[PDB]
Formats: C-alpha cells, structure tokens, sequence
RNA sequence: CGAGGCGCAGGCAGCCGUCGAACCGGGGAUUCCCGAAUGGGACCUCCCGCGGCUUAUGCCGCACUCCGGGGUUUAUCCCC
RNA sequence: CCGAUAGCGAACUAGUACCGUGAGGGAAAGCUGAAAAGCACCCCGGGAGGGGGGUGAAAAGAGCCUGAAACCGGGCGGCG
RNA sequence: CCCGAAACCGGUCGAUCUAGCCCGGGGCAGGGUGAAGUCCCUCAACCGAGGGAUGGAGGCCCGCUAGGGGUGCUGAUGUGCAGUUCGCUCCCGUGACCCCGGGCUAGGGGUGAAAGGCCAAUCGAGGCCGGAGAUAGCUGGUUCCCGCCGAAUCAUCCCG
RNA sequence: UAAGGUCCGGUGGAGCCGCCGGUAUCGCGGAUCCUGCCGGGAGUAGCAGCGUAGUCGGGUGAGAAUCCCGACCGCCGGAGGGGCCAGGGUUCCACGGCAAUGGUCGUCAGCCGUGGGUUAGUCGGUCCUAACCCCGCCCGUAACUCGGCGCGGGGGAAAGGGAAACGGGUUUAUAUUCCCGUACCGCGGGGGUAGGUGCGGCAACGCAAGCCCGGAGGGUGACGCCUCGGGGUAGGCGGACCGGCCGAUGAGGCCGGCUAAGCGUAUAAGCCCGGGGAGUGCCGUAAUGGCGAGAACCGGGUGAAAGCGCGAAUGGCCCCCCCGUUAGGGGGGUUCCGCCGAUCCCUGGGGCCCGUGAAAAGCCCUCCGGGAAUUCCGAUCCCCCGCGACCGUACCGAGAACCGACACAGGUGCCCCUGGGUGAGAAGCCUAAGGCGUGUCGGGGGAAACCCGGCCGAGGGAACUCGGCAAACUGGCCCCGUAACUUCGGGAGAAGGGGUGCCUGCGGGUGCGUAACCCGCAGGUCGCAGUGACUAGGGGGGCCCGACUGUUUAAUAAAAA
RNA sequence: GCAUGAAUGGCGUAACGAGGUCCCCGCUGUCCCCGGCCGGGGCCCGGCGAAACCUCUGCCUGGCGCGCAUGCCAGGGACC
RNA sequence: AGGGGCCAAGGGUGGGGGUGUUCACCCAUUAAAGGGGAACGUGAGCUGGGUUUAGACCGUCGUGAGACAGGUCGGAUGCUA
C-alpha cells in the first residue's frame, strides 16, 4: 500500500531535482499519499508541501587568504614545497616563455630603427643560444656593446 | 550515446542543452587535407569538409577552375610544356 | 612415444606457422606474353614502398601497355626513373634485358630460370650474381652463395644490384625489436632449445643440460627425427 | 543497446512468459481437485533458458 | 585451470548455442552454423547414430 | 449410430443439434514460419530479377543440379 | 510373467522438471465417498490459519483406501 | 552367484576456459633522469679548455592512477565470503604491456618465453557415446531351519 | 527342537484359505551396499572480521529495530553515484497482499495474485568490406554428413568504414521516436531564370554550377609509433549588479542569472600567387632549421574548431503579490557585466624504425559522349507538391537483475579521469552535485579468559630463531655533498650533514598595467615536534647465481629455471 | 680435485633482481618478561537456525590379551 | 684440594656462539651447570629448518630414458568436542 517511492521519483524529475532535497511536510503525509499524478505532485508544489532544499557550495575564504598570500610571495618557503624545482615550472615551458620575449624585444626594436639589421643578427642568435637571463640582461649586454644605447 | 569507446567516429563535443542536462554529442572528424599527388603539396582552391558534407554542399569548393583541378597549378605548369611540345612535334 | 615436433607443425599450414598475406607486398612479374623479342615496353617508377616479408625495399612500376606491376627495387634509383624490359632496352642500371644481351663480368640480379616465369632468383636486399662468362649455348652466372648454374641465355635479368644492402651490418639489439621483427615476417619464436626439453617434447635431450643421442643426423632419417646438424658432412673447426 | 532481440526470441521469450502463469481457478473447480502446481512455471532468476 | 573457478567464469556470458532452425533442440551454434543435436548446417541429414542420441529421443517419444 | 454434446478436465457462464450433432468411415477445403529447403544469406528472420493481372495497394506464376527436346548476336547466354 | 523403491526412461504434469557450452545426460509424482452432498447455516478466532456442531461411517474432511517401523509428545505400570 | 579399477579401442563434440596466431578498436594520475641532435659565450694561431642553453630518447626509474602480476606474513580462512578468497607488504605500470569484439588451429592432435604446462570445477594424452554386464589368480557380500557324518592347510607338477 | 502355524481383542472394510501336483526376477544382518524416511548433534555453529550507522518524534497496520515523512548523525567522492555493451528476460509499472521467498521480523520487495507498458524517413541494425568463411564446379577418397587446391558466386565488425536532427513538453510505466518548435535525407514532380547546352575580371581570381544515356580514368574515402607548440571551450574561481536565504554585529557566505542541433554570414595555420631580388649571406621557431628549384620583406588568394544573428520577446531558471475544502488559475518583475586560470577536442612542425604501416560502398572532378538541341533544351540556383518497405527501443547493467548452484568480500569492456579544499596528483582525508544507511539480524555484559585487527611500552638493544621472519626505523621537499667499481652509459635518489610553520614587509619572471600565478629575500614569533595530519626509501659492505627488462608449474615451487 | 676444466662452454664481470648465504650501522616487545588499552568476536538474551559424524558408556591403575584396554582379572575412586 | 665408595630424588641441575641437529665442539659464568623413560613424551599445541613429492643446478654413473640416504636453492601443516 502507500507508495509513495515512485511519488518521489516522479517529483524529482519535475521538479528537476534531487530526491534527496526533496521536502514532503510532515503534517501533510496523508495528503501526498492521495497525490497519484505529477500533476497532484505539480499542485503540491504550489501549496508549499513539496519543497526543494537548497544546493550548498564550498566556501573559498580559506582558499583565498592563501590564494592572495601566494600571490605576494608568501606560504611558499622550502616548508611548504612538495613537487620537486621543475614541478611547480616546467623547466621546458619557462624557457620555451623566455626566449619569446627576448625575440620580441628585438623585433620591436627592428621597427624602432634603434638596431641595425648588423646587430640584430648576432643578438637574435644569441638568445637561441641562452646568454640572456633575460629582458634586463639583454638590455644591459646591448647597452654595453653601444648599438642599443643609440 | 551508443558508442562508448573515444573510437575514430566518435569523438565529443560537449553539448548543452539549457535544461542544464549537458549530453555528449558525437563529432564528425576533422578534414584532411586532400593533395596534388603529382607532387604532395595540399592544394589552393580546394577544400576541407568532412568526406560526407562535400555531397551536401557546394563543387566551387571542390575545384579551382584551372584544368585538372586535382592538381597544383605549378605543377600543371609542367603538364601544358609538355602538351604543346607534344603537338608541335 | 612423443608428440609430433617443432618443425612438423610448421608442415600443417596452422596459422601460428602461417604467413600474412595481407600485410605483405606484390610479387615480381615480368610479364611474357607481351615477350621479350619485338618489345613495345618502357615503364615509370609509380612510387618506392618497404615490402615487410622481403626484408627489403620494392618498387611500383607503371607500365605504358597500362598494367601495374612491382619490380624489386634496384640501387640508386629515382621515382620517375624509366625502366624498360626488352632487349632494346639501354644497357644501364635498373634496364631488364635477356642474360646473352647483357655483358660478361657486369653485375645483374632477378634473373629468370624458366624464360618468363617472372624472377626466381636473385631477390634479396643487396645482393648480387655476376656474369662470369657466356657462350650462345648455355649462359653460366655466379650465384650468391659462390656457385655456378647453368641457364638458359634467353632468361631475362636486371642490370644493376639490389637494394637494402647492410642489412645484417646493423644488428636485432634486444629481445623486443626482434619480436618486432617477426611479426612483420614469419618465425615461430621465441625458440627455445630441445636439451632440457622433455623426452615426449623432443628426440634428444632430457630433463637436464645434456645431449641423448648424437645430434647429426642421417640423410634417409625419418620425419620428426631429422632435428640437428642435417646430413653434416664435417662439423667444427678443426682438423 | 537493447541487446537486442530478435524478432523471433522475442516471440519466444514471450512464450516462455506465457507458460510462466498460474492456471486459473475455474479449470481447478471443472478438475474438482486436481492437476495443479503449473508444472512449467519459470522463474526469472531461477532458471534458464533458451536461446 | 583447476580451481579459482569462481575467480575465472566471466565468460560464459556470450552465446554460442540456440533452438535451432531444424530440431528446435539448444544447440544451433551461431558461430559454427551448426547445431550439435540436429547437424543441421553441417548436413542435410540429422545426426542420428547407432549409441544413440536421437534415437533414443524418438523410441522414447514411441 | 443415432438423441445429447461442447477433448484430457466433474467449474461458471453460455451455446449447438431432426434443414439429424457429438461420434465413426470414406472424399474434399484450409494446411503459418523454419526444414531436403531449390533465388541468396541468417542467431526459425530478411532481401531480390523477371513475367501475368486489378487504376494502385492487393494478388497469381517463376530463376539452384541432371537427362530429353528448342531459341539465338549459337553471347552455352534462355525455353518447354 | 510383474504390479508402482516392481515392471518399460516413463500407469501422471516424460523424454517433462532439471543438468551440461555442446555432444549428451535425465528424475520423482497412482486410490474421497453411494452421491460432491468438495464444507451451507451457528459459535469462536486479526486471521486465507486453527477448534466444536453439521456424513451410513469423516483413523471417508481435500495426494482424503489401508495407514507399519524408525521417531516425537503425553499418560499408565514399574524402576529412579 | 553378485558387486567392485585403473585401461584399451572405435565414432563423435568442444578454443564463450585457456595457449598462441591473425583483423580491427580501446586503456594507461603524476613525477624524475637526461642521450643523440642543435646553439652561444669566454679563452687559444690551432689543438682544445670552461660555462650555460635547447632538445628530447629509453623492452628506463619512482608510483598501492586505472590495469596486470602475486613476494613475505608460511598471517586471516581453512565444514570459507571463496571448490583457490582477504588485508598489509610486494613486482610491473608506454611496454617483449594490458584489454574488447571478430576469426584460425582438436585429442598421440594442437599449443607451449617448454612447467609434462594448458586445450570449459576433467590432462604424463580432454569430454561424450558405444564395445561393455571388459577382465582381474584380487577386496567386499552371498539371504529358511533341522538331522547325520565330518576335514585338510600335505605331496608332485606348473613363467609356479 | 525350529524354520513357522493357529486362535482372541482392537483396528480395517474387500476379497481369501487348505490339500495335492507343479514353478520361480523364492526367504535377507553386513556388501566404505543402493534408495527412501527419521532422531541425536542444537536450539549449537553461522546470521562478526573487509572504512565499525544509525537515531528521535510522527504516519500506517492485527502485529513495526530494520515500511514511509521530517529532523538529527554518517559513508561514498573513477565510486556504495551518472550513462551504457554483452548477458538476463518482464526482473519494469500500478493495485491487492504475506502462506512461501529475502542470511532475522516484514505492513516492504525483485515473492504471490491481477491488470498494463517498449511507438523512429533523419539512433542503430540493415550496406561495405576485413582477418576469414561457405556454396557450386573442377579433383581426391572405397566412399562421405570427409579433404586441400583452382575457378565462379555469395557471406563476414549492433565499439572498423559509413547519408541526414536537435531542443523543449508530456506519460503510472516509453520517447532524439508521441506532441510543439525549429531543422532535414532519399527518390519522384511542378513553375520560373542564369544556360546561342553559363556570363563577367591582365592576373593572383568571381557563383545563381556542369544539357546527356554510357562506360573509362583521377583525387578523397584510407588506417603504426610519441613529444613539443598553435587554436576551440566544457568549465572550475575573484570583482561588480539584480532577487531569494542565513544571519553576534549586520557583516560575511550560500544560491538563481541558460541558450541546443539545423542555417546564414564569418574560419585560418598550413598551403599557392604577383612585386621584389640573396650585402661579413640573411631570417625564424619552443625546437630541429629555410632559403637563389625565389630569401629577407610587401600586397593578395586559398581548405578544422571558433563569434553573431536566426533558432529565440519565446522556451527554461528564479522570485513576488492575489484567487481556495476543492478544482482550474491570474497579474506581475529578474533572468545580468567583465577580466582570469585549466581535461579534452583539432591542427602544424618534428623525432622514430631490419612492423613501413587493409578494401570498397560513396562522394568530387575529368575523358568521352549513345542521343535531344533554338517552336529548343536542361534544372548543380530558388521555391514548392507527395512518400518513407523491414527489425530493435522496457528495466538492470551490479558488494541484490550478469556469471560463479548463493542477493558469493570474487571477478567482466567503455564513458564521467577537468567538482571544491589539498597537494606533483584520476593520491589520501574532508567536503559539493548525486546516491545510500538492505555491503540487510537485533539487544545486553564497562565486556573476565581466550582469538583477530590495531595502540603504547622503562632499562637493555636480536640475548629469540635455521634465519632481524614478523615488526620497526628512515620518509615529502629544498640545499650541501657524494666512495669503491665502470661495459664511461652508469653507480646515484650512494653515503652523510643542514633546512622546511605562521605573520609582517620586499624583490624577481610572465604579462598587462596590478590581472592570473610562480620563484626567491629579511624581520618579528610559538610549539616537545613546522612533510607536525595524510602522503611518505632504512642504509652500508662481501659472496654465490643468472647479463638485463620479460616468462614460468593459471590453482603448495617466480627461482639459480 | 673421494668424483674440475673450456660453445654437454671455462674464467671473470659493470649494471640489474619480490633470487641463495654472510657482516655492520641505525632501529626496533623477536627476547630478558610481560602489562594495559581499543574495536570486532567470545559469553548471555530475543528471532533465525545447519554440519562433520554417530554399537554403547561415570573411570583410573596394573596384570592379561593381535605383544600400545573404560568393558576380561584384581584394587581403588564414584550421588545426578 | 682431590681419588675412590655408601645413603639419599626434597630441591636444584642455567645462559650463550656454530650446526636442521637429538649427540657433540667451544666461551664465560656457576654450588653443580648428572643421565634416561613417557606414541626415539609433546603436529585434533606451535614451529616446519632438516628427512623422502612434484621446479632446478653440479659431480658421478648410465647409449638413453634416467638415478643417487652425494652436494645444493625452493617447496601447504585441515576439523564448530
């Protein structure tokens, strides 16, 4: 007799819901168990004896004070570490980031006209080639050397 | 759907429906890149569709208007030398 | 007594000891109903393919009578180099012409043993016959293995020598690129030895590390008892 | 899918079903007790087949 | 294989065996076309032998 | 044979039968699909090349392999 | 000749239930009474259970003719 | 008299288990090391020397990722949860790797990284049926009563 | 004597003796006999061991620890959740019950009884063909229901190849299928017009295709391995705004804010094209490297995903204020801005190789064109009329629907592998969506001995034992440093030593402008301990064997074999 | 060398191993010598409910005996 | 301090190192570190190293299969009274 299992079964695609979230009131028991239909379930709804609970989410304050403490620095001494050097920056995906700049500062200045087609050769080579640490370094070597100082 | 496996024919884009449902659909692969084979070179002029699309679709995309479409047209460039020294003599 | 062996399996034509037929790669035809005499025949190297169960590299020719068929591959040819059959095809490498139409003391390979069969001999990776001499007769040509057999003078041959040479200068290296290997031919392997192999498994050999009866073998002994050195006619290294 | 019947097992298994009732009650006071128990009667789980 | 039979046994699940075209017996093997009982696929004739099988079904039936 | 029946199977209900049932004999109608299964394959289903006919759906007849005889571009291909 | 632990695999729901991938393998299961009158009516009981009254006769009351032994309760005699 | 086993043989039936072979698919967190190959700087006439980068290989390492295996505990169980299991620990974990579906090979045959292992709770030659009520000098059993007489367990011969 | 005969009482309610002559599937105590029935064992063991789950009110009913509702307390987090293949086969769904079934009760259920439900032009089957198979024919065999070749045909993947569709709504049960909306395949008409069977642009090239039966040819269909980089966006999170909620103080947090397939219009790195013309030879990529068979460098063209609009004010979320036993409803307002970080998916290079990595159906083009053409023709352009042969769809898909006889701690494929916190992580723990409390027997004894899992042990530090077996210890990460030996590759993470928390304030890198992260530095300071938990190698040396990796007695031997 | 020896491979060997054996350091309930704790059983109750196996049974000691006895024989213990 | 003998089992008669070891060998202690029986006490108690399974190797033997109380690594320990 008195199902009502499938009764919340059918509520919860209704109401596109959990069954779990699913509030039957308790005053109301025998009024849920005459409720046959989607429809009845549908009334039910609008009367306030089915009910959805609310879906809850993870509060992120926590993460956010860390998040903003690593941001500057921060909760990262040789006591927070667990990956090993490479792990946190991949030794590859750094230098395949460091010489693009280091290019891209010699093709802005390509344009500028401040190095002649004569440097730009030798120091575009010379980033493949690693001797630049890099966008201060390779300003200063430049600077050093005269042409880029012009 | 009824492919599980992440076969050849199978492959995904999510899909949404608004319901918030969010279903996998099954794509149709990504083209490739038909060739000169007079020599291998992909071909201006000449599309990429899925192998079923270009039935329903449009043969301007299929050729360039230049004879032997299935060809590069550097490459006819050495086919109407030949022609021509072939009428001659 | 035992159980049938090794190699009498092998005899069965059962499928672990059954080529693939379906990986592999065309056959060598000349073709001779076009013949060889009152010629009508240049080609075009189509493309070059690896034949897996050759071991060697083979070559698709397009021929101008409009059949296609492969012709293993010689050194140092291009795609888009002609290749001509006849005997009025030019006396140069990768040109297929009869025995008595080539030379004396000039490499050749592919050469026929029956006129028109297609090649029969001389298809492996960088190996070569020499002609040592010729008589209308009889043509006499220089195998690989050092000996001489008399053919025909009107079999047809290739100028030249196959390719794929060094083919055994670079070794297997390991256990897994040999399987590797195998796969692409056809070699029941892993082989292990008969010695320690049962008496039911094989002839000679026990339970431990040691031979039965002697390992060479009669030249009239029976099926599944021809396993050894077959019909040695010495052995060692020594006097 | 399905999997994926036959048309054919399908009319099978749907015989089978039908040997899988329970005679009725009026047969049994026409046999005034009685060949009862249905001999057949085949259970889901219980038993198999065929196919 | 000896014990570890529970271990073992997920196959059978595939079918190899049916009612059968010809006898309506369970042994129309999909696979070889051939139903053990009856013979059907492989023969034109039913599998009857002098042990028997069949036989012994039909005198059985008398 | 002939005055009750409606299989085994005693129920409930209703029915049929002298223009003679049930039953027995002889003859005839219908006799799914698979099956030697014959057009082809199949896990008892499915597809298909002709020709007849009704306006169409519907419906009727056909094509595996011998022998016997034909037809003809004698395709050895098709028809009785 | 045997007579239902027997005789046919099978007196019946048998080549069934069931087993086995399959080839194949394969049981058990008979008895009311004169008539079903197959349990109305009345008392009780949650009660589809069960008890009293109701049949010529219910150790004839529903796998119901008879109704053993093992064995189980109670009671009688004896012992304890 | 009855029963009793390991066989042998003949015809059949299995590769939905499992083994290998083939087709066509799929799976495998993360991390390390760092080869060839390529580049640059400084120092040297050259010979080279020092430094750094880039690239990224492996029947490779670490790993209780999934998955595969199963070393020790001789632990737990041992009429089980289980006719081969459990937990910790342990090996492998881009591979001579694992896996799905199709398909091939059958009993003195196959298959075997070969242990006489495996070929469907059955393998130093599977199972089913028949021969078959095999035959055994060998074990077990062989059932009513009564009356009368009442043993030998030795000899010769014998693949005994 | 006896084997056995005979009489009485009770019971039973139709067949039965004696004598004589016959005959036998003719007499039972044993056969680890065979079958059938039954007791003790016992009211015992099991109903425990694996990550140990329930509990209070209340509803229902004869009966409630285990049925339902709420609250409260938990586990699970690639699974005890979601979608599915095989396989099962009505287990699905409703109503009525509990004799049986469910490792216990049962009012529940997967049981029993009775009814009902799977709807397809656009999903897949079906088609193709693979590895391979069969048939006829040829032939063999004494012969076949046997046998291999060669011909000819036919069959072979419900995860290969492949024509086309999604969203929302509705049902007790079904749905991409029924409905609504939007979209569209195939074939077959019709009506127009490009089309004197296409016009127009030097060119790199423009779309409103190219009359036509036929066969031919040619591309694409079409396939091994792993990095790296380029794009897509599912989507995780901060800020701001709009409501709902929770709420010491009225803050902070939680929550809803969505946009489909189909179209139209745009894709763009590869890849061609003009101009130009390689000066110590220049230039680029993350990288290898390109170039005088066309550089550097400028304009073009050209072929994946992606954006917008249509689709769509809708629809779907989310609230508000009124109608009420009830039914059926009504009117409202929100339905938003950025910037930022990611699996996969698609696209170039590149590295590899003693695996050099199936076909065809179909498209697209081209050659020829049997014929019909100027009263013409044709319909790739539009728009529009008609139609859809056949099978399948339920549910489960699992620590109760599979298989193991059992609802068995077993073990069988995929997909969700990118939820949040964590942290190298598809790890652990905790926690979200979602699921459950039927990994189905409860309660009691503070529960003693004993047994399993596990925790802790002074002093001593293997004295135990065949043996340090078991167990312990180390432990993440960063820094320092690193021997013997050596096939120079390795050994090596040797070894050993140091450090690691929070806070406060800085600097660097990448970028854009203060985002998203990451790497350092200094000061202040607490604890016994900063990998405080979880995660997490003990190390060192000699010798034997076998080179290694792998494999092995599937199930007492993993080894030296 | 009771009874080694060179492809029925000899010797030696870096690297490698869930392989055999030995030593050292740390560490440690393996041990001296065990305790306490915790959770699940045990144990009781309620409901549920099997198996192995079954000539019988209150002995112990000696003697005897198929020479390795509860049952014979002699003592002793002996309430269920 | 011994040697040798009598009475006497009440009590005591150990710990370690090698070996699978009962025995025995050794060390340092000790009063002394006695011997033998109980299914060569003790597996419905443990342990399972050794003996005598099925894997493997060496030596010897043997034509070979194959063998060894020769040497050697590995090789399960059931039950609810």
């Amino acid at each position: 007799m008195n199902t009502l299992k499938m009764q919340r079964r059918i509520a919860a695609e209704i109401l596109k819901c959990g069954e779990n979230r699913i509030w039957i009131d308790p005053e109301r028991i025998d009024d849920v168990a005459s409720a046959i239909t989607r429809e009845d379930i549908k009334r039910l709804i609008k009367e306030g004896v089915i009910k959805k609970k609310p879906i809850k989410g993870q509060s992120r304050y926590r993460a956010k004070i860390r998040h903003e403490q690593k941001k500057k620095g921060r909760h990262r001494g040789p006591g927070s570490r667990k990956g090993k050097k490479t792990a946190r920056m991949g030794k590859k995906e750094l230098w395949i980031k460091t010489i693009r700049a280091l290019r891209k500062e010699l093709r802005k200045l390509k344009a500028q006209k401040k190095i002649d087609r004569k440097t730009y050769r030798m120091l575009y080579i010379r980033a493949k080639g690693g001797q630049f640490k890099n966008k201060h370094q390779l300003y200063l070597f430049l600077e050093e050397h005269g042409l880029l100082k012009k | 759907m009824k492919p599980m496996y992440r076969s050849r024919s199978w492959r995904r884009k999510y899909v949404r429906t608004p319901g918030g449902r969010v279903v996998i659909h099954f794509e149709r692969k990504k083209p490739k890149i038909a060739h000169c084979a007079m020599c291998g070179r992909p071909l201006n002029g000449i599309p990429r569709g899925r192998p079923v699309e270009m039935r329903k679709l449009p043969k301007t995309k299929k050729r360039p208007e230049r004879p032997m479409p299935h060809l590069c047209p550097r490459c006819m460039r050495k086919v109407m030398k030949e022609q021509i020294r072939a009428q001659l003599s | 007594m035992g159980k049938s062996l090794i190699q009498q399996r092998r005899g069965k034509g059962s499928p672990t000891f059954k080529s693939p037929s379906h990986r592999f790669r065309g056959a060598v035809k000349y073709i001779p109903l076009n013949y060889t005499q009152e010629k009508t025949l240049r080609g075009v190297v189509e493309e070059i393919m690896h034949d897996p169960g050759r071991t060697a590299p083979v070559a698709r020719v397009k021929f101008e009578n409009g059949i296609e068929k492969l012709i293993i591959a010689p050194e140092g040819l291009l795609v888009g180099q002609e290749i001509y059959i006849g005997p009025d095809a030019p006396i140069a490498v990768g040109n297929t012409l009869p025995l008595a139409k080539i030379p004396e003391g000039t490499y050749v390979y592919n050469i026929e043993g029956i006129p028109g069969d297609g090649g029969k001999y001389v298809r492996a990776g960088g190996t070569y016959a020499l002609v040592v001499s010729r008589e209308p007769d009889k043509v006499i040509v220089q195998l690989p293995s050092g000996e001489l057999k008399a053919f025909n003078p009107m079999c047809r041959a290739t100028i030249g020598v196959v390719a794929g040479g060094g083919r055994l200068e670079k070794p297997l290296v390991k256990a897994g690129k040999a399987y590797y290997k195998y796969k692409a031919r056809n070699k029941f392997w892993p082989t292990p030895r008969g010695v320690k192999m049962n008496a039911v498994n094989h002839p000679f050999g026990g339970k431990e590390h040691h031979p039965g009866k002697p390992t060479t073998t009669s030249r009239r002994a029976p099926p599944g008892r021809k396993v050894g050195h077959i019909a040695a006619r010495r052995t060692g290294r020594r006097k | 899918m399905a999997r994926n019947k036959p048309l054919a097992k399908k009319l099978r298994l749907a015989k089978a079903l039908k040997q899988n009732r329970r005679v009725p009650v009026w047969v049994i006071v026409k046999t005034n007790r009685r060949v009862l128990t249905h001999p057949k009667r085949r259970y889901w789980r219980r038993t198999k087949l065929k196919e | 294989m000896g014990s570890g039979t529970a271990t073992f046994g997920k196959r059978n699940s595939t079918p190899t065996h049916i009612r059968c075209r010809r006898c309506g017996r369970v042994s129309y093997n999909v696979k070889k076309g051939y139903c053990a009982a009856c013979g059907f696929g492989r023969s034109r004739r039913l599998r009857k032998y002098r042990w028997s099988k069949k036989w012994k079904k039909k005198k059985n039936a008398h």
